[PDB]
């Protein structure tokens, strides 16, 4: 029914992932989303390490049409970019060719916390505020910023670079803001923001700032309240009209966090509460979320300002000590 | 909503606005088989073909355009007998649901829905019943991904000119009619050669000229190539004056019988 010498000259042209690239045994990743491959070119023109990620199911899903139709149009040093798409007739398997990151946050902070630079912490936060800054200015958010989804960039051109990325899951509601915990519907910017508070603090102490054991989670808001307090009616007054509210007051006691807050619990990891560091981490972690600072306003924080200055390569030009990924 | 200020890094601009000339060029393949009239109203009829694809599934005009800009891509630079266009207006529906998020329309879905327009609304040209199974639209979803290089997000006209209307004041008086405009502009080429709010501009003015509505002062006031708002204006003129002349259901069973059609394998 479709022309044949149409056909057969398509089939001719098309690039196939399994001739152009080497991953067979380099499987590096796993999830919920798919399977990513650590591949090099075959035909020797580039030699640089790249990232194949085959897509969960078959055809064009409603992900798959999604992560193609977002990916295809972003550009930002701090965002991870697609490569390339490879459509494979036989089995309708999709491919995507990324670059490919060699570090992320997880095994960064899992290395630290098993055992750096003058500002490594304020170079990582500086990067990942400008990429989500990006994103959120044409609307697009992450919902589901955790540090296994902030890459840094290994040895080569971008070293030292972090790539924003949505990984999926290998779930923990530790990076979760307050409202989701209490029903929210929908995801906001300031949801993102939350996020990157919970990754600031866990840079700045290695430690997960809300570790913890339908949409109502009872134990993961008590962490919160064991961190930052319970919230006053002042400090967040439309959480009446959260759908949880009511579940909220039914089980929780603003009494027993009374001797509970950040600047506490920061003192104990030995972050001084005077430091524009902390001043910064407050107003990203604020629990009302229309009283959350936004990405452009922590960019211009004075933070930033303040020796040391940030830098391009977060490893500020010293040798890498971590190791390279395992492949599974 | 998603890239809504990227116009003007996007690929919709930087790949998908075309030179008229290269157009024409490619279509010159398809014009040893079809006259250039008879291939505008060729492009006409598909045009309300997947319009009436988009109603019968309840789809908002946004998805019926991106669906309308697929296909308008695909046969842009290849030829009517390279796939069926029958079997393409659906796939581009189908493909453009996805993007703009309405949802996986279902198989039963999809194929009664292409089955029952044609039959109800377009027997005119399609004596015998949708031919096509969904795994053949499936094969085709795949090869339309490939032709747009996987370019999927595409803007329209219909922000900007409810943009322009709003800043003018005449929401109520003016947006009917330029909305309609705006629609009509899809039965042409307009969306592979200009960017979108240029041809916002070009209905938005034939409204105010059919209304009689002086906007001399405020499109003056804009910061525009005139000079290529006045070329998008003539060819809408143009386009209803084929309109007028232009009997879709005496001619489309001959026109169709003369596209080139798809060999089979040896
Ligand atoms: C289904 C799906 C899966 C992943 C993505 N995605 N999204 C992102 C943003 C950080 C730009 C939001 C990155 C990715 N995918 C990826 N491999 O990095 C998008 C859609």
């Amino acid at each position: 029914k479709m022309d044949y010498d149409f056909k057969v000259k398509l089939s001719s042209e098309r690039e196939r992932v399994e001739d152009l690239f080497e991953y067979e045994g380099c499987k590096v990743g796993r999830g919920t989303y798919g399977h990513v491959y650590k591949a090099k070119r075959k035909d020797g023109k580039d030699d640089k390490d790249y990232a194949l990620k085959q897509i969960e199911g078959t055809g064009i899903s409603m992900s798959a049409c999604r992560e193609i139709a977002l990916l295809r149009e972003l550009k930002h040093p701090n965002v991870i970019s697609l490569q390339k798409v490879f459509l494979s007739h036989a089995d309708r398997k999709v491919w995507l060719l990324f670059d490919y990151a060699e570090h992320d946050l997880w095994h960064i902070i899992k290395f630290h916390r098993a055992s750096l630079p003058r500002g490594m912490v304020k170079s990582l936060l500086y990067q990942i505020l400008d990429g989500i800054h990006y994103l959120h200015a044409n609307w697009v958010l992450h919902r589901d910023l955790k540090p296994a989804n902030i890459l840094v960039m290994g040895e080569g051109p971008e070293r030292g670079r972090v790539k924003i990325a949505d990984m999926g899951f290998a779930v923990t509601f530790w990076y979760r803001a307050p409202e989701l915990l209490l029903g929210a519907r929908h995801y906001t910017k300031a949801i993102d923001i939350w996020a990157i508070g919970c990754i600031f603090a866990e840079l700045l102490t290695s430690e997960p700032i809300f570790h913890c054991r339908n949409p109502y989670h009872h134990d993961q808001l008590d962490r919160i309240f064991n961190v930052m307090g319970f919230p006053a009616d002042k400090d967040w007054e439309d959480i009446k009209k959260m759908p949880e509210h009511s579940t909220l007051m039914k089980d929780f006691r603003r009494n027993t966090y009374t001797n509970c807050s950040l600047i506490k619990y920061m003192e104990k990891h030995k972050v001084k509460p005077d430091s524009k560091a902390f001043h910064l981490l407050q107003k990203l972690l604020t629990m009302d979320p229309i009283k959350r600072i936004t990405s452009e306003q922590a960019m211009q924080d004075p933070y930033f300002l303040e020796d040391p200055l940030p830098t391009s390569d977060v490893f500020a030009g010293c040798q890498i000590p971590y190791p390279k990924r395992e492949f599974l | 909503k998603a890239m809504a200020g990227n116009f003007w890094q996007s690929s919709h601009y930087l790949q998908w606005i075309l030179d008229k000339q290269d157009l024409l060029k490619e279509r010159q393949k398809d014009l040893k088989f079809l006259s250039e009239e008879e291939y505008w109203k060729l492009q006409i009829f598909f045009t309300n073909v997947i319009q009436a694809l988009g109603e019968h599934l309840k789809l908002r005009q946004q998805v019926i355009a991106t669906a309308t800009v697929y296909f308008k891509r695909f046969y842009a630079r290849y030829s009517l007998k390279s796939i069926d266009p029958v079997l393409m207006a659906p796939t581009c529906v189908f493909l453009a649901s996805k993007v703009e998020e309405f949802g996986v329309v279902s198989n039963t879905r999809l194929i009664a829905a292409a089955t029952s327009v044609l039959k109800t609304r377009f027997s005119y040209a399609f004596p015998k019943e949708f031919p096509y199974r969904m795994n053949h639209i499936l094969e085709c979803e795949f090869y339309l991904l490939e032709l747009m290089d996987c370019c999927l997000i595409v803007y329209h006209p219909y922000r900007p000119l409810l943009q322009y209307v709003q800043d003018m004041g005449q929401e109520d008086m003016l947006l009917p009619l330029a909305w309609r405009i705006v629609n009509d502009t899809y039965r042409t080429d307009l969306c592979l050669l200009y960017p979108p709010f240029m041809i916002a501009l070009a209905c938005l003015h034939v409204a105010c000229v059919v209304q009689q509505k002086d906007a001399r002062q405020w499109f003056a006031e804009l910061s525009v190539d005139m000079e290529k708002i006045l070329e998008i204006i003539r060819v809408i003129l143009k386009l209803y004056e084929q309109w007028k002349n232009f009997d879709e259901r005496k001619e489309m069973a001959t026109i169709l019988s003369k596209m080139p059609k798809p060999k089979p394998p040896p």
